[PDB]
């Protein structure tokens, strides 16, 4: 695929392979201490940072190091899910789901829209309120797992969170592929000379299938963690953000395609409950 | 432009009926802007239009000479999570 797309794929899988070997070695040799595993990973994390900076220029390295970091998180997540105490294994699957989301998001844009692929395509915030929400779900888990270890040992509940995240991920990426170059991480206020209306595929089910997948995926992450406080908070925060986003987004779509989108609003719903869009 | 919202909103050049406005784009990625302009304390609702998030200027026409106006810039960005509309910046200018 695109050059920037190949850089991310080489770094992501290469980094995944490197730390896969490290974790395999640490497991078969009984290397169990959390801080020893931390320093072994940190040691080689430094090596990948400097080998990549040597082989890539500024633009490519910015992409490569993020892809390598996400591969690191992926393997460490699966590593934790397999070997950590049942009190903690849940967090490993959450880490892996998160890493795959952000990387596959970059790869989708690289496949579908090579012209504007940037470090922003990893869709990482990098927003104080958003970062607090993310960290607050980490502290809830570990505070709750310390006082109520049995809560995080209900693996069938967490695996339900796995299912909705996979489903939401499939829905999301399919939408990006179906929309082609009509997709964009940034809402467009001006009509491109090649921008056409998409009403087939998952766009026949929902008007905003990528937001539907993102909406349920985000809730799913907190079902994985079995976080009783973050699940409703994430649901509401997610819901209000897409209500605002969809509202302005459909006002621009009506000016783009006029009655074609008006007819599309009458035939297909948004896909998120209680969000109507730019319509009565 | 260290701020996370639009700053340094200003009329650069003006004619009795039109304005050339400009602002400092925030340090964050902006999808689009919404520009509003209306007669300061007028009876009519204000006007509105959109400019791409990559631009930092706009032009307003059809204004009455010698009238006080209030202009406001709204940035839309994922940085404002869980909101999508950002905090506004306003100025006043008499044509
Ligand atoms: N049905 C459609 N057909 C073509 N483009 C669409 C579209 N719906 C939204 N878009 C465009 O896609 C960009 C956002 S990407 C998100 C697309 C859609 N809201 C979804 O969730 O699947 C916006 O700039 C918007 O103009
Ligand atoms: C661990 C592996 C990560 C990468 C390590 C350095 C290898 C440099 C790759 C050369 C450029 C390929 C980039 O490929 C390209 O983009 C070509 O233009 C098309 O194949
Ligand atoms: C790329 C393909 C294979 C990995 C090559 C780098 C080796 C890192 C793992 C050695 C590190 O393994 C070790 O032996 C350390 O002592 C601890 O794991
Ligand atoms: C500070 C942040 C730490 C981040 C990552 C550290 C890597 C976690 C792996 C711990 C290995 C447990 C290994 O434990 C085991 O596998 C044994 O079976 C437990 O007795
Ligand atoms: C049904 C089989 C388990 C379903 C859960 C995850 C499937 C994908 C990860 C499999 C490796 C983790 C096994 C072990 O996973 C775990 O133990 C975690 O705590 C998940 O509960
Ligand atoms: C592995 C992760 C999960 C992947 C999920 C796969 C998607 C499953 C959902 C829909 C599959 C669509 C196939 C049938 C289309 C028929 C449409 C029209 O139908 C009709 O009109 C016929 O009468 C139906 O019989
Ligand atoms: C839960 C539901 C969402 C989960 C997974 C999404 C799978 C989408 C599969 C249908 C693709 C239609 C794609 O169809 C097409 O693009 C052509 O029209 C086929 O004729
Ligand atoms: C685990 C993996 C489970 C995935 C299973 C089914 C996913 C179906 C993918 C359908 C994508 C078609 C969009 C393709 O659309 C296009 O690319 C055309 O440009 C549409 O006009
Ligand atoms: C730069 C562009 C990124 C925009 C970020 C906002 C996008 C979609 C809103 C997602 C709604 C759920 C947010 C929950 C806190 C956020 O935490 C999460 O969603 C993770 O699952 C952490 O557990
Ligand atoms: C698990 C996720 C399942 C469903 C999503 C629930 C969304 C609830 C939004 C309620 C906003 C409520 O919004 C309001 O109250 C408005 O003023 C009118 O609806
Ligand atoms: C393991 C995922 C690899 C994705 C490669 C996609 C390449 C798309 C090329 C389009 C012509
Ligand atoms: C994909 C990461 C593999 C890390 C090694 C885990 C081996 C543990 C197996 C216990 C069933
Ligand atoms: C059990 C510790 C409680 C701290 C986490 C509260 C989560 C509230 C979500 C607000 C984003
Ligand atoms: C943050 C990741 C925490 C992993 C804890 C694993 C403990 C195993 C002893
Ligand atoms: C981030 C540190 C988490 C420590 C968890 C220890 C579990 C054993
Ligand atoms: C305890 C640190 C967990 C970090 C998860 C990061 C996932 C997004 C990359
Ligand atoms: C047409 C593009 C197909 C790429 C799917 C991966
Ligand atoms: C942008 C990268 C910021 C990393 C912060 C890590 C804190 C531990
Ligand atoms: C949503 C994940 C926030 C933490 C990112 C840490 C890696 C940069
Ligand atoms: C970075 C802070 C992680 C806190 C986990 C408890
Ligand atoms: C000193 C009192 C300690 C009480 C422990 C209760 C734990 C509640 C976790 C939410
Ligand atoms: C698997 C479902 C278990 C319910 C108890
Ligand atoms: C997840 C799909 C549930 C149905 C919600 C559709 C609401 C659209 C109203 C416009
Ligand atoms: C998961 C679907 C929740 C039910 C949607 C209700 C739609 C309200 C109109």
């Amino acid at each position: 695929l695109s050059p920037a797309g190949k850089i991310s794929l080489q770094s992501f899988t290469g980094s995944s392979l490197v730390f896969f070997v490290i974790c395999m070695f640490n497991h078969y040799y009984g290397i169990t201490n959390l801080v020893v595993n931390t320093l072994i990973v940190f040691f080689y994390a430094v090596n990948v940072y400097f080998f990549l900076k040597f082989f890539y220029n500024e633009f490519a390295f910015a992409i490569a190091i993020r892809a390598a970091f996400l591969g690191l998180v992926l393997v460490l997540g699966l590593y934790i899910k397999l070997v950590a105490p049942p009190n903690i294994q849940i967090f490993g699957g959450y880490m892996s789901v998160m890493a795959l989301f952000h990387y596959s998001e970059f790869l989708a844009i690289a496949i579908v829209q090579p012209k504007q692929v940037s470090t922003d395509s990893f869709v990482i915030n990098h927003s104080p309120q958003y970062t607090i929400a993310a960290v607050s779900s980490w502290v809830e888990f570990f505070i709750e797992t310390y006082f109520f270890p049995g809560l995080k040992e209900i693996h069938w509940l967490s695996n339900i969170g796995l299912c909705v995240c996979i489903l939401g991920e499939v829905l999301r990426k399919t939408a990006i592929l179906t929309a082609g170059s009509n997709f964009n991480h940034l809402v467009q206020c001006e009509k491109s000379s090649d921008h056409v209306l998409v009403t087939h595929g998952v766009y026949a089910w929902f008007r905003h299938p990528s937001y539907v997948g993102w909406f349920y995926w985000s809730i799913g992450t907190q079902i994985i963690l079995i976080n009783p406080l973050c699940i409703p908070a994430y649901t509401l925060a997610s819901w209000m953000f897409f209500k605002e986003r969809i509202y302005i987004e459909e006002s621009m779509l009506l000016s783009f395609f006029g009655q074609q989108y008006c007819d599309y609003q009458q035939q297909v719903g948004t896909g998120i409950p209680f969000i109507e869009g730019y319509k009565i | 432009a260290v701020s996370s919202v639009p700053t340094k909103l200003e009329v650069v050049a003006a004619t009795p009926t039109s304005l050339l406005i400009s602002w400092d784009a925030p340090a964050v990625t902006v999808d689009l802007y919404v520009i509003t302009y209306g007669e300061t304390g007028g009876n009519s609702p204000v006007q509105e239009f959109k400019v791409p998030g990559s631009k930092s200027t706009a032009t307003i026409s059809g204004l009455k000479p010698g009238v006080d106006y209030t202009i406001t810039v709204y940035a839309f960005s994922s940085y404002y999570w869980p909101s999508y509309k950002g905090s506004p910046i306003s100025i006043n200018y008499r044509t």
